[PDB]
């Protein structure tokens, strides 16, 4: 959840 | 890039406002936990894409944009709960939805500490006049400098050295003495010392609740808890 | 009472080294609880006497004095540690003959995470190079600021124009003082959070019998 | 014992 958002826009 | 450049794109880093959509009414103690676990479940969102918004964030590893993120999240949120208090004296503003006093905090154990370290330090932010611009370096500098610890390394404190660089002129355009000037870096300073200590116990309390499943734990705020 | 004269004050309250020996045969779980507790047991007697000679403590009212070491104490040990550790890399000095390896931290259930902490932080202290005299005055603000309230605001403010006064006297420019101030008050947060992960962990040492956790100890982890 | 070392000493 937190790397799939720090990972996409 | 100048400091008054990076300044002015954390200021294009700043999140949207955010509320819990609540139709006003008395805090109970169900309803009071459920609106602070849901309203830090929204802004933990818009936090992550605030700090890919920083200069050069993006350029850090995976590992410590994950691991500066896990470590100061809370301080980040009470840091913007700090800032959009200042102006209301006995008042804790959490969202323009979710505006709570000493008192509502009181039907919920372990929590009226908590806001009384949040209150205290609101108030400290609010005799020395706390202004915008500092408030921004100020809370970028909690996620740069929260978890402890060599290509990804050397950006960190250059990243952080840059957010540095950019208070000190902030409170050197105030035009102030240059001894009032240290002074005023000292007293801001210090108190990130404050946020860290009130994150540590709503973390504590935060995890008791989610441990009696107490509170909706939502999926990213869970994971920012266990982490 | 000029910033020199504080800081000059400050040197001489300085406590003095408390002396512990190591035990003899190579440290187990409890060997290790009990020689940290006997040492943080010790300085704490030697803490409370330095701070009744940090200038205007003595003027606060006695609840406050109680609640600044109270909420202090671990920090200041912890930051004592970090000085004498300095000039040691990879080691921890909590004492002359109780020099603790980074490994040694392995006989006890998570010190080791409490010993990375102190060893990252001591390694940004020793990276600035932190000088006797700014450290003097930055012991001094963790007591002053683990935060008569008016009466605590001028003596932080006191030490905070000392240390201002010490990093000017070494004559990097302006804006490196600057710099400095800010590099060096940084770390105040990471011994704060060392102190908070080592409070937790002593009481939990303490839960589990691990180590009889004296008189004046208790008191002060209890708060 | 804290409040003993701060006044009594
Ligand atoms: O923008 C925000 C949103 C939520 C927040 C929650 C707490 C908080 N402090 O202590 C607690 C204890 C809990 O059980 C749950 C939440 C908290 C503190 C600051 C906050 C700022
Ligand atoms: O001068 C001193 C004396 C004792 C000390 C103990 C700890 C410490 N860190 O984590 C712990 C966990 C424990 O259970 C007991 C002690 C500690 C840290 C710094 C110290 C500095």
């Amino acid at each position: 959840k937190l790397v799939q958002l720090l990972t996409t826009t | 890039l100048s400091p008054e450049q990076l300044v002015l794109t954390l200021l294009e880093a700043e999140p949207p406002h955010v509320l819990i959509s609540r139709p006003s009414a008395p805090f109970t103690e169900a309803s009071m936990m459920m609106s602070l676990t849901k309203l830090a479940d929204k802004e933990l969102v818009h936090m992550i894409s605030w700090a890919k918004k920083i200069p050069g964030f993006v350029e850090l590893s995976l590992f410590d944009q994950v691991r500066l993120l896990e470590s100061c999240w809370m301080e980040v949120l009470m840091m913007g709960l700090m800032w959009r208090s200042i102006d209301h004296p006995g008042k804790l503003i959490f969202a323009p939805d979710l505006v709570l006093d000493r008192d509502e905090g009181k039907c919920v154990e372990g929590i009226l500490e908590i806001f009384d370290m949040l209150l205290a330090t609101t108030s400290r932010f609010r005799e020395l006049k706390l202004q915008h611009k500092e408030y921004l370096c100020v809370k970028a500098m909690i996620l740069l400098n929260s978890s402890m610890y060599a290509d990804s390394s050397r950006k960190l404190a250059h990243l952080l050295n840059a957010v540095t660089d950019a208070l000190v002129w902030v409170i050197a355009k105030s035009g102030i003495s240059s001894q009032q000037q240290s002074m005023r870096l000292a007293n801001l300073l210090m108190l990130l010392s404050h946020v860290r200590h009130a994150s540590n116990k709503g973390m504590e309390h935060l995890l008791n609740m989610k441990c009696k499943n107490v509170v909706p734990v939502y999926d990213l705020l869970l994971e920012m808890l266990n982490a």
